[PDB]
């Protein structure tokens, strides 16, 4: 909300790299970033580049957006129209240079019509902005990119349309996601840059030092590059959102509990979550809970609220135990973890035996072994 | 004599030469008509040619036209078509000259002129035109034809080949370069065109395409954008784009149509 605020107007001082950055929900953010925009500018809806056809540009998909937009507003009422299209047919025509796995020689001579010489699929796309800009009466295009959580690769091809299409100056890119998912990207395609000889033979020691020690460098010059600190927000916590212990509280949330909840009832969201802690764990209201929920406080926000909109909800189906209402809760959502860990996954298993087992492994990996059983987060795997 | 103003290698060769601002070039056109004529039809007497084209001024200046496409195809489709019982139909006794003629010219644009300058009574583009004989048509109604040799260009008529080549000029040129190469056709090719050569093919073609988007705005008699002032030289239409000041213009614009390259 208030850092949606305070990006926009980031935004908005902007046009008088142009890439901001968003870490990580964050879709929901971008979102309400977005529509907050609806000091001219014009924005497009935000791409999912985990949501296209496997092989396709950015700059394809930000084109057709682009046409869509461009023939809304001009069919909404000429001269710009045509001019239009014939950015589109030299664009079209000079497109193959990306996709092409081969140069057939046939292209120099189109390599051979005509301010720099040849075919800048960068100059057709920019003259294309400021034809868009013109034609709609803006500033600048705002361009939205969505987080590659569940496809991390795709992003390169967002990184390279920046580099090499959208060094422009009425272009506002806004992508979303962590920076070291981007990181492992220009990690793996800087590995690929090498010769594969190289690799398998000038293997030892000195070699790969110096070798990732390039690669690191480069890693740190591009992503710089590509993404101006300054143009990074940090996305605050939702724990950072409330008070810590109850000396802070910078927008409190409230959450509603049962299905009425007529806007008064809310109980809270940091009351609640101990409430439930306690009583599912039999905790009484003392400082070891607290601290639990306080790392309850830094998980993900889906993964919270999922666990207290599970809860809850069964327990009212139930009132039409709490601890194993709430351990049900907490098997799925740690379910991955718990599996990953080796852990009892048979539900039909829990009793007291598969879980003084399974107590014993976990202290086993936590290492410990002098209050493991105390079982609190204080571990450095957040699993 | 009319076909020649129509179907002359030369006359294209001088036309697309000339810058577009030339004026009072009558004279090209004589001369090269001559020329043409000479090399098609050789037979003529020397004289029959000048006097035909003369006559043929001569009317040009009675009724008030320029010399031009406009006054031909107005003289041509008077001359042969009339507006008869079904749409316009051909006269019986002109009709193993008009296709002496279409040997030579397509039909189409004399067809447009005559519903323009001599619609009938208040039509459907179809080919090709026909005379008219009841006995003839009450036969072919009763019993039909039967259609026993068509093997010629597939088994179309070339009219529409052209726009479909139009519709595909990078396939048609394709066409024409692997062939280029066999001696067969630039015999062929010379005999038709001595200058011709797939280079100046890309031309003709790819300027043909911009004259009929330039024309198709006038025809919407559309605001006549800017980069026609620009315009000066027929060569300069044979880029896919023109530059005016810096920009590069192409020349699409959006007719009323979705198949842009139809007969109709």
């Amino acid at each position: 909300k208030s850092l949606r605020d305070q990006l926009v107007e980031s935004i908005r001082n902007s046009i008088a790299r142009n890439v901001f950055f968003v870490d990580g929900g964050k879709t929901t953010f971008i979102n309400s970033v977005v529509k907050s925009l609806n000091v001219n500018i014009k924005c497009l809806p935000t791409i999912d580049p985990t949501k296209l056809p496997r092989h396709e540009p950015i700059l394809v998909t930000v084109t057709a957006r682009l046409n869509k937009m461009v023939s809304d507003k001009l069919k909404g009422y000429r001269k710009q129209k045509e001019q239009w299209q014939n950015h589109l047919a030299q664009l079209q025509r000079g497109l193959h240079l990306l996709t092409d796995k081969e140069y057939k020689p046939e292209y120099f001579s189109d390599a051979l019509k005509l301010s720099i010489g040849g075919q800048d699929l960068s100059e057709i796309f920019e003259e294309l902005v400021k034809r868009a800009c013109e034609i709609l009466d803006c500033k600048a295009i705002l361009i939205t990119f969505d987080d590659i959580d569940t496809q991390f690769d795709a992003g390169w091809d967002v990184l390279e349309s920046i580099r090499k299409f959208f060094n422009s100056r009425k272009l506002v890119v806004v992508a979303t996601g962590d920076l070291r998912l981007y990181s492992q990207l220009i990690r793996g395609k800087q590995y690929e840059n090498y010769s594969k000889t190289l690799l398998e033979q000038e293997k030892e020691s000195v070699r790969l030092a110096e070798r990732g020690y390039m690669v690191e460098h480069l890693e740190q010059q591009y992503l710089l590059k590509l993404f101006p600190v300054q143009k990074r927000i940090q996305l605050k916590t939702m724990l950072q959102l409330v008070g810590e212990k109850g000396k802070a509280g910078k927008e409190e949330i409230k959450v509603k509990t049962e299905p009425s909840m007529q806007d008064i009832d809310a109980i809270d969201v940091r009351q609640a979550i101990g409430d439930a802690v306690r009583e599912g764990l039999n905790l009484r209201e003392g400082s070891d809970a607290d601290m639990y929920v306080n790392e309850l406080l830094k998980q993900p926000v889906r993964l919270l609220m999922q666990v207290l909109q599970d809860f809850y909800t069964k327990k009212y189906h139930a009132t039409s135990s709490v601890p194993n209402l709430l351990r049900n809760a907490l098997y799925g959502s740690m379910l991955s973890n718990i599996y990953r860990a080796g852990l009892n996954y048979e539900q039909h298993r829990f009793g007291m035996d598969s879980l003084c087992k399974d107590i014993f492994t976990y202290v086993k990996q936590d290492r410990d072994f002098n209050t493991g059983f105390y079982l609190r987060p204080q571990s450095e795997s957040e699993a | 004599m009319e076909r020649f103003l129509l179907n002359s290698t030369v006359l294209l060769y001088r036309l697309s030469t000339v810058s577009l601002d030339e004026v009072s070039l009558d004279e090209r056109v004589e001369s090269s008509v001559f020329l043409a004529q000479y090399e098609q039809a050789r037979s003529l007497p020397d004289h029959v040619a000048k006097s035909a084209w003369s006559y043929l001024v001569q009317q040009i200046k009675q009724r008030n036209m320029k010399l031009g496409p406009v006054a031909i195809l107005r003289l041509i489709a008077e001359k042969f078509i009339k507006n008869e019982k079904g749409g316009p139909k051909i006269d019986l006794p002109m009709f193993s000259e008009w296709q002496t003629l279409m040997s030579r010219v397509s039909c189409l644009p004399i067809i447009a002129c005559h519903q323009v300058f001599n619609p009938g009574p208040a039509y459907s583009f179809r080919w090709p035109l026909y005379p008219y004989h009841p006995t003839v048509e009450d036969y072919i109604t009763r019993e039909c034809l039967h259609e026993t040799h068509q093997h010629l260009n597939g088994s179309t008529s070339a009219e529409e080949c052209w726009l479909d080549a139009l519709k595909h000029p990078e396939a048609c040129l394709r066409d024409f370069e692997k062939g280029w190469a066999s001696q067969e056709m630039k015999q062929l090719c010379a005999q038709i065109d001595p200058s011709l050569t797939p280079r100046i093919f890309k031309d003709r073609l790819q300027i043909a395409c911009n004259i009929r988007e330039i024309l198709c705005r006038v025809a919407q008699g559309v605001e006549l954008p800017e980069w026609i002032a620009s315009m000066q030289n027929p060569q300069q239409l044979a880029n896919s784009t023109i530059l005016h000041n810096g920009r590069e213009y192409g020349f699409a614009t959006v007719w009323p149509i979705d198949d842009k390259y139809s007969q109709e």
